[PDB]
RNA sequence: GGUGACCACGGGUGACGGGGAAUCAGGGUUCGAUUCCGGAGAGGGAGCCUGAGAAACGGCUACCACAUCCAAGGAAGGCAGCAGGCGCGCAAAUUACCCACUCCCGACCCGGGGAGGUAGUGACGAAAAAUAACAAUACAGGACUCUUUCGAGGCCCUGUAAUUGGAAUGAGUCCACUUUAAAUCCUUUAACGAGGAUCCAUUGGAGGGCAAGUCUGGUGCCAGCAGCCGCGGUAAUUCCAGCUCCAA
């Protein structure tokens, strides 16, 4: 046979373990897109 | 060409539902012999019952040994393989298991570098498969 | 059987074309400078404007001087300039087709609550949607997506129950006035 | 900025939106120089590289965390490499990698000072 | 009480009941639907009449506060109404009495009388002995 | 003698039919077991009394198949009704309250109605709609910019962005009022109830189509990913993770 079960969780077992580095609370909703529209949509006045 | 009277009806739907029976879907939607030898019977999916774990090798351009289960139905039980999706869940399964087997995606043909497998497993014993294996719920132990 | 009802229609549908950024970035330009919670809201107002816009053009194939014609047209343009969208003079079946989904927008009672001047940063204007503050002519009306009339234009204004009408401060108002008072005598 | 103050105040008309150059994309990396006058530029043809005095104050900032560069490399999400560069002196500086190892590293080499004891101040204010 | 008023429409008269029925609506501005023993005295007291024989119901306020809407229920007499009204509301304010039981015990007892054949001696001990 | 290529007859139906549903240039294509109407049936045939009205089955008889109690002498069965069980399955709700609404039935204002209504379960699905608003505050770099570098903001792009800084509130406990047959819920409405307002939004992705990383560290044709082109053997834009963004 293969023998490859023994192998079946090779890289997930291998690979370190590194936590999840803290974030803050992200503002969700609608004020998430009023972030998204600050961040991508610039309005300029015009002359 | 094509015949355009007026009284010609029955010539144009006999040809139409005649050629109808000429496409593929047509053909495997209303013969019925498809769905009597579909190994799901129609179902969306169906409980299963772990009989052997087996790895499969892929095709040419791809490189690597594919696990596998074959598994024997509850109603109708053949038996048939399917389709560990995901790296660790092949150890997160014992011998002689219910298992929630589902269609692959493409409609009951093989995926990818995948030879004759058209099934992927989830829900193992009633416990779900990708929050085991994340571990957001463990083995009913 | 049963005395109900299993009535109810989608207020809205999907686009068909899904991660075309040009779309995105439009939708995006409405919900961030119409303030808007997301674009389920948008593609509702769209699908409003679809459903206008193909009555008016089953009403424009259909030959003049047909009393349905007559009647159904008055009807809708009555409608429409009563919610204040279309100017009175503009009074033929054709317009209709010229005008876009942004007019609809200002019909949104989070807008005129803008335009009037009582709520700034048209955010805070929603969100004292719903706080409950401001008040149809006799009536507290808590929905963002309130569209308004011309008849209801001059009479929104502050709840008062509201602390910024009538009486009864806020919660935390009485919170730091029992606090500060607590401390002396 | 006041401008958009402005365009708050300037409710009953007016405004347009313009974008910029990323608008949510995700670079990773982010060139110094303008690019656009390196093109028009032709007469200077130096870099100004980097000062050894900050390389010795990144080797002060990794003994101090106990770090290794490799360690450090992998906080940043650069190269090893990158960072023995800059410890070395060639390191051609980039600001964003300079600020990403800054904010690593507790003494602050960003802006004129060589070394902020703390940077920005403890927890930054 | 200081700001609390009661306004009818719908005004009209029937004998037939020999009743009069009329939709109310209550102001209660800063405070909570008002209970109805008290405006019952209210429309007593507006009509010249006794805070008895009105009956009342079907309160529901508004958004916010405000205006409730009801049913008054104003009759000549208590005998009067008592012959045509609606059983609940004779018990929710007690002038009939209401005490029986459910209707489970009440099915099991007929059943036990479908049981028993003809005779009334044990068709009455069929809730005796059955109790 | 009847019918028949103008498709009889026969077979299949995973067909109860229609009103209607989905989809939507038009034409069309699929679904309509299911609340309205019509039909059929009440384990499977058959035969019946009464009755104006049944081949009735919460009426009877016979056979078949189940299956109850049994002093073994016999007796009694039909939830494709309301529930609620077992089985079947990927797949489907509480053995609750009430006749107050609707109407029905009876000799009858008065009784009865698992019809029906109410509650319980209920991410089938549909409508709306929270997770924050405002105000005051930083370093860095740059087309830059100005005495030529110095100084300088004339900006643009990045900061713990709080302690900003105290206003308004629901989510909740929560007095009642209301509702109701009695309730419950909703709406009022008192008392409390928010600054990581830690009262915390997730789900799938970031090569292409198809919006988003040519970041990092593991991994080394292995593990795995991948609807499909393909990715992966040491430096993987594709696996496994950290960070960051994308979408709803
Ligand atoms: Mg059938
Ligand atoms: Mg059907
Ligand atoms: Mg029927
Ligand atoms: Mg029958
Ligand atoms: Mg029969
Ligand atoms: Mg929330
Ligand atoms: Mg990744």
């Amino acid at each position: 046979v293969h023998g490859s079960l023994a192998r079946a969780g090779k890289v997930r077992g291998q690979t370190p373990k590194v936590a999840k580095q803290e974030k803050k609370k992200k503002k969700t909703g609608r004020a998430k897109r009023r972030m998204q529209y600050n961040r991508r949509f610039v309005n300029v006045v015009p002359t | 060409g094509k015949c355009r009277g007026l009284r010609t009806a029955r010539k144009l739907r006999s040809h139409r539902r005649d050629q109808k029976w000429h496409d593929k879907q047509y053909k495997k939607a209303h013969l019925g012999t498809a769905l009597k030898a579909n190994p799901f019977g129609g179902a969306s999916h169906a409980k299963g019952i772990v009989l052997e774990k087996v790895g499969v090798e892929a095709k040419q351009p791809n490189s690597a040994i594919r696990k596998c289960v074959r598994v024997q139905l509850i109603k109708n039980g053949k038996k048939i393989t399917a389709f560990v999706p995901n790296d660790g869940c092949l150890n997160f399964i014992e011998e002689n298991d219910e298992v929630l087997v589902a269609g692959f995606g493409r409609k009951g043909h093989a995926v990818g570098d995948i030879p004759g497998v058209r099934f992927k497993v989830v829900k193992v014993a009633n416990v779900s498969l990708l929050a085991l294996y994340k571990g957001k719920k463990e083995r009913p132990r | 059987p049963v005395a109900r009802s299993w009535v109810c229609r989608k207020t809205y549908v999907t686009p068909r074309r899904p991660f075309e950024k040009s779309r995105l970035d439009q939708e995006l330009k409405l919900i961030g400078e119409y303030g808007l919670r997301n674009k389920r809201e948008v593609w509702r107002v769209k699908f409003t404007l679809a459903k206008i816009r193909k009555a008016a053009r089953e009403l424009l194939t259909l030959d003049e001087k047909d009393p349905r014609r007559l009647f159904e047209g008055n009807a809708l343009l009555r409608r429409l300039v009563r919610i204040g969208v279309l100017d009175e003079g503009k009074m033929k079946l054709d317009y209709i087709l010229g005008l876009k989904i942004e007019d609809f927008l200002e019909r949104r009672l989070q807008t005129q609550v803008f335009k009037l001047g009582l709520a700034k940063s048209i955010h805070h204007a929603r969100v004292l949607i719903r706080q409950r503050h401001i008040r149809v002519r006799k009536q507290v009306v808590n929905i963002p997506s309130f569209i308004v009339r011309l008849d209801s234009q001059k009479h929104i204004d502050f709840s008062l129950r509201s602390p910024y009408g009538g009486g009864r401060p806020g919660r935390v108002k009485r919170k730091n006035a029992k606090k500060g008072q607590g401390g002396a005598g | 900025q006041a401008i958009l103050a402005a365009r708050r105040a300037a409710a009953g008309e007016d405004v347009e939106t313009s974008k910029k150059w990323a608008a949510g994309q995700n670079k990773q990396h982010s060139i110094t120089k303008n690019t656009a006058k390196l093109d028009r530029e032709t007469e200077e043809l130096h870099h100004d590289r980097v000062t050894l005095e900050v390389g010795k104050v990144i080797q002060q900032g990794r003994q101090s965390k106990g770090l290794t560069q490799k360690d450090l490399a992998t906080k940043i999400n650069e190269k090893p490499q990158v960072i023995a560069d800059y410890e070395s002196g060639r390191a051609i500086p980039n600001n964003q990698v300079l600020g990403k190892i800054e904010r690593a590293i507790g003494l602050k080499l960003r802006g004129k000072d060589i070394g902020k004891p703390i940077e920005k101040g403890p927890r930054a204010k | 009480n200081d700001t609390v008023t009661i306004r009818t429409r719908k005004f009209m008269t029937n004998r037939l009941l020999q009743r009069k029925q009329m939709v109310i609506d209550v102001l209660h501005p800063g405070k909570a639907t008002v209970p109805k023993t008290e405006i019952r005295e209210k429309l007593a007291k507006m009509y010249k009449t006794t805070p008895d024989v009105i009956f009342v119901f079907g309160f529901r306020t508004h958004f916010g506060g405000g205006k409730t809407t009801g049913f008054g229920m104003i009759y000549d007499s208590l005998d009067y109404a008592k012959k045509n009204e609606p059983k609940h509301r004779l018990a929710r304010h007690g002038l009939y009495e209401k005490k029986k039981t459910s209707r489970k015990q009440r099915k099991e007892r007929k059943n036990r009388m479908k049981k028993v054949r003809g005779t009334a001696k044990a068709n009455v001990g069929a809730g005796k002995k059955p109790k």
